[PDB]
């Protein structure tokens, strides 16, 4: 019914051998459990497809999300897509995918083609969708926390019954705006859920040098809101705790801070060298905690998984990826004139002049 | 009805809030207290805590939440207690608010207003605010307005609240109650982006706005005593500014002096001056002269000297005339 | 000895009848105890003097510190003035007085005369002293927290053995820089002590609308440092808890967040109106909690206080105040030229031209 | 020895750190990582963690702590990973750092350096391309330096570290390894506040700095083949800028073009341009022309159309010459 706050050990629901560890009985249909797995696989494969986009030069930058799948897919399923709002950051393409954002739009933004509803205005890993309330990613770390708080306050005043989820890494919790935004949301009892995808690294800076609080969940005490420590490699534990936080917010009980402990298997980004500041013992250790194989065992133990289904799912996903990429590419390059559009609702005199000057070029 | 700027601003908010339930006011001490300058007096009492809300002491939270509210469904009018204090929430303003429409390809908009008192020029026991408009003008995506009359205060604030683009609204504290003016109670707005001709002249163009208005007007009067007709042009909107109005005046007079209390270097008047030189070189009979705040932090003791004086403005006018 | 952290009830040491509540023996000599009392009187009297400076138009702005005496005097005595650093805010003139800053300089800053070592650059309530490591007050709320952290880190790297105390109000705890600065200090285990003078108000915004955490001390959890809830109207509790945190810092154990619960008897400032958002009941109720009378009874119960001594102290104090004001005034107005001094070590070309342009007017 | 700008900068830091124990480096990923651009590579292993320290992800903590350290006894060189990310720490930079000496009547000083990669032409989008120098130049109390060669990189950074005044040091990232120029291994410094003459000419003056030097120098070269002798001036220091160097050149040539990738409105080149028009109108044979970045957030897709092209510069030069 209600998870424990500030727990000593991270909350986990999936046993080492695929057994259910929850006090309450599992209440998700087999179809839904398979959906969760499907989405994680799609997320992992999207990530690997991104790697290829780098190698072929189709995209100039990527932020490997491998290892974040359980957390990202769980979040996507704890809210109501198209109704609730999501304020993500650059590494959430897995969450974006499971939320329902068309591959066409994601790959379109990665490649900066007309398929990008964001019109190729930003560098890769900056998705955004009006239709799915996926607040367009901004580069400055934690800068989207105050806005998330605001949207939540808006939902409360307008009594829309919506919820706003805000995701960010461990490093983000050190920014002043992170604290300021949440503090305000907490004071207003706003329906917002702040979720940390803690991978113990902010590029090369480790958690030990990031903050002195033993956990991120503890930071919740600074706002007087509940904080949860969760195994982010456990898709069920992540879904249920975030789900509970979301329901709490939706019923007007205020925000919560959920810490999903995960691990970044790839380098910080395509412009980094992971195996240049991390102990192989640590990486190896965590590679055995991969959320996908872990949930696979849980499904297998219940007759919800088999090798043949694995193959079909992977092949369906691969086909979709190709279709999506093809559509994004065929959309064509964004027009040069678009550079002067959307700065304001309409172009003022100086932009018209600047555009005109450029056109003469 | 005659009223001070405070009264006009207050009436503008009251009016807009009565017209649209989505218009909300948020900031430090804006509710119960009615604001440190009383601009929001009585609003909480009339519209309630869900329409007028005191916020925690964080400019990042104020600017940022306003952006979130605007993107979602409200028409927030945020207040930064003093222009100087916008900095703690500077990133929210320039990275989130200013670029929302652009970075989202138009999917998300920021129909919000951020008002704030600015400038010094008065010792009423309140903080002297160094005008930071240049920071805003330099940032693409923000509309910037600075008013100097009760009539303009009401007309433009209402215009900003209806404008879908983010608007930074500067209110010169020295002008909050410095003079009453006839302000229609009927609904009316003024156009953002258009300058106001305060006085027509043919020998000298005095480009100005906000805080320095008083000294600039008196300087024109002094000049009149000497047979010199100065055209005083209050830009009002710093972004996008009235290019036409400026150039038409300079073209006529052939000589111009730009005045502001903002620091000189990379200031907004520097922009206008550089643009006049780049486009109307052939129409200049004298160099565009800039009378601005000095390139030092705002001095409390020498406030009288930092804020451009009538004398400082006249010395520049003379230099432009004798050239 | 170690005080309890995150206590539900604020830590107290002075009983209502002058009884010692500590779970350790009182170790302050009789003289030192009387000094704490003396300084609180001085702080209070300076504050009332400020009220007159406003009424008489001598200064344009004051931030009444009446009610913060126990907290401010305690902090001043928990450290080693001239050695340790202080990163204060505008309402700490009581702390500045007790720390040993010359009245001539405090009042000089209030009157903006040449007596102000800060050269009348800022408005009143912005004292600053190099001699006493009193980091000059800055206007933007909590902007001094990160610097305090840097100073502390410097003290650690340079092995000076100094500590940096940083004071601020409840409202300041809502700023991002407040959090960002302390977080860095905690991660580095820097010898810094963050002290909140919680008067439950940020001008007119009450605690309830300021933050949702039940106390400011609870915020320490976000940094993994100890947090203390203290009765800021109890000078002994304030002195000892802060002192302990200072010692913890001095011995390299990292920072602490100490919340001193006090009350602002006067309005936020001379530009505000207290009786416009506060019930006379609340104010009167905390009036009975004045830290001065409370500590008086404690000394009285030990034969360490008497009417005669009080009058003697008060008279010596009011004389010092009049002398300080006199010296501050006879200092003379700050020169207009100083307007261009100290922007940089030396005045660059553009400031020279600008300073020359001003002379065409003077 | 021949080295890239990164090598020169690293050399400078190493030299000053070996020279003075008080010199410390702090910022995100500056230690074990050696910096996201390798500028601090090896310093940690050589000087220890207490002199090269990784910081939490907070620009306010970085700048502010650097301020506190400088005021107490250290000589910190703070790094802001990308100039675009200076904003979260903006208040610390403009309120604490810039005004410390001033507001304390000289009692406290800020001998600190704030390094940051900047400029476009690297497909950085909105927050990996900005050139925010204007924000700094407009703030009294800060010295601003933008280098464009490995030689200047070492000389000016060393200078900055020795200067007791706060210095914001900008490093155009596209130039981090653009070329391997000759850089003396011996100890030398360069004067802050002095422009560097790249090309002597008499038909046109090209004022620029940082990011755009490649296209500008190339524009000069192409003007030569066409018979036009253009003088190229790299300001190097934006605040205080070399007033004499600029006026002398313009006095001679009579026509000037200012180039920068920073947004146009209220930019730094706008300041110099406005100042040229104000003090040398009589020496101008053509309007001061500004080739700047457009007044829009830095676009990803149109990256190459945003950054000033050699063509764009030549067109401006042509208008100046054909005037
Ligand atoms: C304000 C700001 N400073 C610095 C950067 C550069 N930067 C980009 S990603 C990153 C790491 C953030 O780490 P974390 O929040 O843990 O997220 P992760 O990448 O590990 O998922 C940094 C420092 C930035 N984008 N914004
Ligand atoms: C960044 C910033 N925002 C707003 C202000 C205006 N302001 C001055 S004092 C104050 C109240 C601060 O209250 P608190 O920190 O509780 O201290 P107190 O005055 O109650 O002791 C405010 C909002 C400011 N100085 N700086
Ligand atoms: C004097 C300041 C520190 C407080 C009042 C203000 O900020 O206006
Ligand atoms: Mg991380
Ligand atoms: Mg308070």
């Amino acid at each position: 019914h209600r998870f424990e706050t500030f727990t000593e050990e991270p909350i986990r629901l999936i046993g080492e051998e695929g057994e259910w560890l929850g006090d309450f009985p599992l209440d998700l249909e087999g179809e839904k459990l398979r959906r969760l797995y499907r989405d994680m696989l799609a997320a992992r494969m999207l990530d690997e497809r991104y790697t290829i986009l780098i190698r072929t030069g189709k995209t100039s930058f990527i932020a490997p999300a491998a290892g974040h799948e359980a957390a990202q897919v769980a979040i996507a399923h704890a809210i109501r897509p198209g109704f609730d709002w999501v304020f993500p950051y650059y590494r959430d393409h897995g969450l974006a995918l499971a939320l329902g954002i068309p591959l066409k739009e994601l790959l379109g933004q990665m490649l900066a083609t007309k398929a990008d509803p964001n019109k190729g205005r930003q560098m890769p890993e900056h998705p955004g969708s009006k239709a799915l309330n996926f607040f367009t990613v901004a580069s400055p770390i934690a800068s989207h926390v105050p806005p998330a708080a605001g949207a939540a306050i808006s939902m409360k005043l307008l009594r829309t019954g919506q919820v706003a989820v805000c995701t960010f890494g461990d490093g983000a919790t050190s920014e002043g705006d992170w604290y300021a935004g949440i503090n305000f949301a907490a004071v207003q009892g706003a329906p917002a859920v702040f979720i940390a995808e803690n991978n113990f690294y902010a590029i090369s800076v480790d958690y030990r040098h990031q903050t002195h609080s033993p956990t991120i969940a503890d930071k919740a005490h600074a706002f007087g809101i509940p904080g949860y420590l969760v195994d982010g490699m456990d898709v069920l534990a992540s879904y249920y705790v975030v789900k509970e936080a979301v329901e709490r917010a939706r019923r007007g009980e205020g925000p919560s801070l959920v810490e999903l402990r995960v691990y970044r298997y790839g380098p910080h980004s395509s412009a980094d060298d992971d195996s240049r500041y991390r102990p192989k013992e640590e990486v190896a250790f965590w590679r055995k905690k991969d959320p996908i194989p872990r949930f696979r065992r849980f499904l297998e133990a219940r007759g919800l998984w088999n090798e043949e289904w694995e193959e079909d799912v992977r092949e369906e996903i691969r086909a979709e990826l190709e279709r999506g990429l093809k559509e994004a590419e065929e959309a064509g390059p964004v027009p040069p004139e678009w550079m002067f559009e959307d700065v304001f609702a309409e172009k003022p005199w100086h932009l018209l002049r600047q555009e005109a000057l450029l056109k003469e070029e | 009805a005659l009223m001070t700027m405070v009264q006009a601003l207050n009436r503008a908010l009251d009016e807009e809030m009565a017209k649209d339930p989505r218009v909300v006011v948020l900031g430090e001490d804006v509710g119960k207290r009615g604001g440190v300058f009383l601009v929001t007096e009585g609003l909480l009492q009339k519209y309630g805590p869900d329409r007028v809300m005191d916020t925690p002491l964080s400019e990042a939270a104020i600017v940022g939440a306003a952006l979130g509210m605007a993107a979602h469904g409200l028409r927030p009018v945020a207040e930064i207690q003093f222009a100087d204090y916008i900095f703690p929430g500077f990133d929210q303003l320039v990275s989130q608010v200013a670029k929302l429409r652009y970075r989202s390809g138009g999917q998300f908009t920021a129909p919000l207003v951020v008002r704030m008192p600015s400038g010094g020029g008065v010792r009423g026991g309140h903080h002297h605010s160094q005008s930071p408009e240049a920071h805003f003008v330099h940032t693409a995506g923000l509309k910037v307005v600075a008013v100097s009359t009760p009539y303009d205060a009401k007309g433009l604030l209402k215009a900003a609240i209806r404008d879908e683009d983010p608007v930074v609204f500067l209110e010169p504290k020295r002008l909050y109650r410095s003079v009453k003016e006839e302000v229609p109670e009927e609904d009316y707005t003024l156009p953002i982006g258009k300058a106001a001709l305060r006085r027509e002249g043919k020998d000298l163009t005095l480009i100005c706005y906000g805080t320095v208005m008083p000294e600039v007007l008196q300087a024109a009067a002094e000049l009149a005593k000497a047979g010199v007709s100065a055209e005083v042009l209050d830009l009002r909107t710093l972004m996008p500014w009235d290019y036409e109005a400026v150039m038409n005046s300079v073209a006529k007079t052939g000589r111009v002096v730009l005045v502001s209390d903002a620091p000189r270097h990379a200031s907004f008047v520097s922009e206008v001056a550089a643009t006049i030189a780049e486009d109307l070189l052939d129409m200049l009979l004298a160099p565009p002269i800039r009378v601005t705040g000095f390139d030092t932090p705002y001095p409390y003791a020498q406030d009288k000297l930092y804020l451009p004086t009538v004398t400082r403005i006249l010395n520049a006018a003379k230099r432009a005339l004798d050239y």
